[PDB]
């Protein structure tokens, strides 16, 4: 399994989805 | 691959203060290398999937 | 520095009194960032 | 406009296809609130300031200042002001600020032992008689008292410590009268390695200005936001919630949208910060309700373009925002980078990534050209 | 400062364990399922401190144990007593005219803090006894002889703290901690019931009482122990003051380092003492 | 600074002028610090 | 406590060397209108 998330939110930290989504990789599995 | 980040200088630094931004000016090109860096790293986590 | 919120500082100092405290801050965060971004790329290249 | 930040950003007229972090969009906040207690009461400076006898420097009057409204413009009045060194504040600032408390302590030296009142001195009134600490924060106001402290015949109420065993501590007071003794014999009175530590002063009129007396009060302060308490005269205004705003605190100075919040906090409690030591909850100094502070809305700003020689359309992602804040923002005009890229309706779409304004979303699957990410590609096509 | 002659006995310092009380909060931040590593002068992890009785005697002695105790960086205070015996303390270097002197008292109907160079009696204490044989009430008389050049003074805390009654033991396990840091006398205090009869084992953190700025030069304290007219045992017709059973313990604060766990509701349930 | 040992700059200066030699000292050795540790991590790579 | 002392453009040097530096005697016979040490705290002045 992937507050500490918010925080670091509000000071310029951000963080990217992927390109590839999960269904996307199990769609290729 | 693993989780892609981004960082703002100017937030990260000296958030929404305009002295803080206007001193940082002075140090050159240090947060467009770490940006570039970072969004190396992401081009390249998704390159890995 | 006298305080870690750059505010404070701001409301606390005239700007030549005040500059000296930013630079402080500015420095310790910029070696923060860089000591992040230099340890992403190492572990970005053991996950590469 | 977006493509134009790009091309700043790349310093080049040619932009080839792709996307490209170009900036960072923030939300502006709208109104500027200021939040103080009920104090009305101005603080009792000119009873410190305007006493009729001050006690001696070797004993320093110390005064308690608290639960009052520290109105500085008084200072001004009633003072010549030949110094007014100010030490880790800003007097130009000193009414914006809330200090815990004020300490006031007054006395009377020589003019020329003026300059030994500050941090790090050294000197007979500095090691004897009056130390202040390495890390004092605080200011201090010297005004010369010829007229008031000096007697045809001689002034000599007035006391100074000239001889002590060991230097004073930061904040600590000496009114013994035990003889100096210098050596080991022990001394039973005046006589041979025996010195009164107190000598008088004597001010007298006909002396000259470096000797005439001198009224010091040191206005020593603590700023910490948690206990406020006595704040300079700022009129407090309204309080508005869920709007980003510049919000302050009883001096605790922010930026963000206030919220009802369900935290309870103890009685003794004043603010809340969050696991990373970032506050997240505070007091309001009125209606003692428990606000929850968010900081304004902001992301990154990445363009979207097909290359600047097929085209010098753009398309504007604003990366982890819902689209309805973005849209909020623009019709407010709170947003940070203002080249507004014209929406049709049909031009906004919500991705996982952020809000994608520019490019239409086709129900169709082609081949990723441009990723824009959580699956979502866009391309220049018909 | 009259004091009626008795069959003092010397007082004895008994040995016990700290546990894991003493712990308070250290600052005014609300904090919410959090570990919060602090740097703090706390009461060490089972340490171990000093207990002492007040108590009158059936053949005549009464344990009148008021000795005076250095202070050092804080005091941490716990008290079960059922009449109120233990009524507050003395704080001072010299405890006498010569230097200002810090004096907390319970005045039965509020709460007395005074900072002024009493010239304390050789064992002040505050006389309780019964009016009209109607109205029972306290007198400072027998704390100091006169009060001069007084520069703090605050009558507040309008509370009688134990009034919920006896029920488990006296529930007044009054638990303080006295420390004096920039000036600031701190007084944190938490009023536990008792599951048992003395020093339960458990984990109860320390709320702050009240926060004075004496600003004022603290090395020795002292304990106030009231005292009753007669009329407090049933079938005794010994015509003479008497003071009923209580018991308080002392330990002393170090600089520590301490792990605490606020839960999701902002208190604190838990701690590690990290040196232990 | 003055001097590279910690024992003379705190033996020579009151504490307030002895921060900033203490500071400067404390700088240079949290670089090298960190160079030494950025380092090993490449070389660590390398190795694995 | 010289009897004499030379003029400012031709300052008097003298040497102390090969004794005990008891800077205590100095506190007796001077006012010290001006006290002022520059790389070293005089309260060490004994200590070194
Ligand atoms: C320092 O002097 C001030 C006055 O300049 C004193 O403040 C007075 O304190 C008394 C205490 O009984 C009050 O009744 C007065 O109202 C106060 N104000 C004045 C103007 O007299 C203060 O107590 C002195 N502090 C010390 C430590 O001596
Ligand atoms: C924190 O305090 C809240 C509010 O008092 C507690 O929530 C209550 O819990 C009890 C026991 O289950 C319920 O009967 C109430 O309805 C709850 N009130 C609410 C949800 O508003 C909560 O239990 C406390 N947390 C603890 C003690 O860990
Ligand atoms: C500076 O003055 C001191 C005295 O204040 C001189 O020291 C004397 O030197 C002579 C040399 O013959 C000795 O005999 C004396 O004993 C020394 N002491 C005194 C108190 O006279 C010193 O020589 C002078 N230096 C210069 C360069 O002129
Ligand atoms: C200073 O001025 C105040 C305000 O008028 C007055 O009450 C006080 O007596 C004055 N003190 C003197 C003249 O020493
Ligand atoms: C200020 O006054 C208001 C009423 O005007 C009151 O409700 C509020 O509690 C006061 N603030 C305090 C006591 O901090
Ligand atoms: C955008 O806001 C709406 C309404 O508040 C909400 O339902 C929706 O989930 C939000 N979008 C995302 C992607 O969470
Ligand atoms: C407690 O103090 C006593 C004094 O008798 C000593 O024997 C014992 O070792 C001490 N215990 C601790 C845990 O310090
Ligand atoms: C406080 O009083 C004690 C006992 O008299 C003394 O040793 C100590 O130095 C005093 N502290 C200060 C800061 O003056
Ligand atoms: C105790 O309280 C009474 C009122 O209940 C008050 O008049 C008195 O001044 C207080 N202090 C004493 C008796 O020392
Ligand atoms: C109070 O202050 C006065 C005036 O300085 C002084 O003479 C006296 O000794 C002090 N103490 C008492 C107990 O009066
Ligand atoms: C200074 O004092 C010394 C020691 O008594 C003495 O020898 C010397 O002559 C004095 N110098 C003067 C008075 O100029």
């Amino acid at each position: 399994t992937l507050d500490l998330i918010c925080a670091q939110k509000f000071n310029g930290l951000t963080v990217l989805p992927p390109l590839l989504t999960d269904e996307m990789i199990a769609q290729y599995t | 691959s693993m989780t892609k980040t981004s960082v703002d200088c100017t937030m990260y630094i000296c958030g929404d203060s305009t002295e803080c931004s206007n001193l940082l000016l002075q140090y050159g090109s240090f947060c467009t290398q770490l940006k570039r860096a970072l969004t190396g790293i992401a081009v390249e986590q998704d390159k890995n999937t | 520095a006298i305080s870690s919120v750059l505010n404070d500082i701001l409301s606390r100092l005239d700007p030549p009194e005040a500059e000296v405290q930013i630079d402080r801050l500015i420095t310790g965060r910029l070696q923060s960032l860089q000591t992040y971004v230099t340890q992403q790329l190492i572990r970005a290249a053991e996950i590469r | 406009d977006p493509l134009s930040e790009t091309k700043c950003t790349l310093k080049s007229f040619t932009v080839e296809k792709g996307i490209y972090q170009t900036s960072n969009f923030r939300v502006q906040p709208t109104e500027s609130i200021v939040r103080f207690p009920n104090v009305t009461n101005l603080c009792p400076f000119h009873e410190v300031f305007n006493a009729t006898t001050f006690a001696s420097v070797y004993a320093w009057n110390r005064t308690r200042i608290s639960n009052c409204v520290a109105d500085y413009s008084v200072l001004y009045n009633f003072a010549p002001f030949f110094a007014f060194k100010c030490y880790g504040v800003s007097p130009t600032k000193l009414n914006d600020l809330c200090f815990t408390n004020v300490y006031a302590d007054s006395f009377v030296i020589k003019g020329n032992e003026v300059s030994q009142i500050a941090p790090g001195q050294t000197g007979n009134i500095a090691d004897y008689n009056y130390k202040l600490p390495d890390d004092f924060t605080g200011c201090v106001i010297a005004w010369n008292s010829n007229k008031l402290d000096s007697k045809h015949s001689g002034n000599y109420d007035y006391w100074y410590r000239s001889l002590r065993k060991s230097k004073l501590k930061p904040f600590e007071r000496d009114i013994s009268t035990e003889i100096y003794q210098a050596g080991n014999k022990p001394c039973k009175g005046k006589g041979p390695n025996c010195y009164f530590p107190l000598q008088s002063y004597g001010f007298r009129p006909t002396y000259g200005v470096g000797h005439q007396p001198y009224r010091v009060v040191v206005l020593s302060f603590e700023l910490l936001h948690a206990p406020a308490t006595v704040c300079g005269p700022k009129k407090s205004t309204n309080l508005v919630k869920n709007k980003c705003v510049n919000f302050n605190f009883n001096g605790l100075t922010g930026t963000g949208v206030l919220t009802k919040s369900n935290k309870k906090f103890l009685p003794f409690q004043q603010f809340g910060r969050d696991i990373v030591d970032t506050t997240d909850a505070v007091r309001d100094p009125q209606t003692l309700e428990i606000l929850d502070i968010t900081p304004c809305s902001f992301g990154g700003v990445s363009v979207i373009t097909p290359g600047t020689n097929t085209s010098n359309q753009v398309a504007v992602l604003y990366q982890g925002v819902n689209c309805t804040e973005v849209s909020v923002a623009i019709h407010a005009d709170q947003l940070t980078p203002t080249w507004r890229v014209y929406s049709t309706g049909s031009n906004v779409f919500q991705t996982r990534a952020g809000c994608l304004i520019g490019a239409e979303y086709v129900n169709n699957s082609y081949e990723c050209d441009i990723p824009i990410g959580a699956g979502i590609c866009a391309s220049y096509q018909t | 400062c009259v004091m009626p002659l008795f069959n003092l006995i010397t007082t004895t310092q008994s040995y016990t364990n700290s546990f894991t009380r003493g712990v308070y909060y250290p600052d005014k931040v609300f904090r919410s399922s959090v570990l919060h590593l602090t740097q703090d002068l706390f009461l060490p992890f089972f340490s171990n401190v000093t207990w002492f009785h007040a108590i009158s005697g059936t053949n005549g002695t009464k344990r009148f144990d008021n000795p005076v105790l250095p202070f050092n960086d804080g005091v941490y205070f716990a008290s079960t007593e059922k009449s109120n015996i233990i009524r507050g303390w003395i704080f001072g270097t010299t405890l006498d005219s010569k230097t200002q002197s810090l004096l907390i008292v319970n005045n039965a109907t509020n709460v007395f803090i005074k900072v002024c160079e009493f010239q304390f009696c050789n064992d002040p204490f505050l006389d309780v006894y019964h009016k009209n044989n109607k109205s029972w009430m306290e007198s400072e008389s027998g704390v100091y002889s006169s009060a001069n050049n007084c520069t703090f003074e605050y009558v507040s805390q309008p509370f009688l703290m134990d009034l919920e009654g006896k029920q488990g033991n006296f529930k007044n396990l009054r638990e303080f901690v006295f420390k004096n840091i920039d000036g600031y006398f701190k007084i944190y205090s938490k009023h536990t019931p008792i599951i048992g009869r003395d020093f339960p084992q458990g984990f109860s953190a320390l709320e702050p009482l009240v926060d004075l700025p004496i600003g004022i030069n603290i090395t020795r304290f002292q304990t106030l122990l009231a005292l009753n007219r007669s009329y407090l045992t049933p079938g005794d017709s010994s015509s003479g003051w008497t003071a009923g059973a209580a018991d308080y313990y002392v330990g002393y604060l170090q600089p520590r380092t301490f792990l605490l766990k606020y839960n999701e509701n902002g208190t604190i349930t838990d701690a590690v003492d990290c040196a232990l």
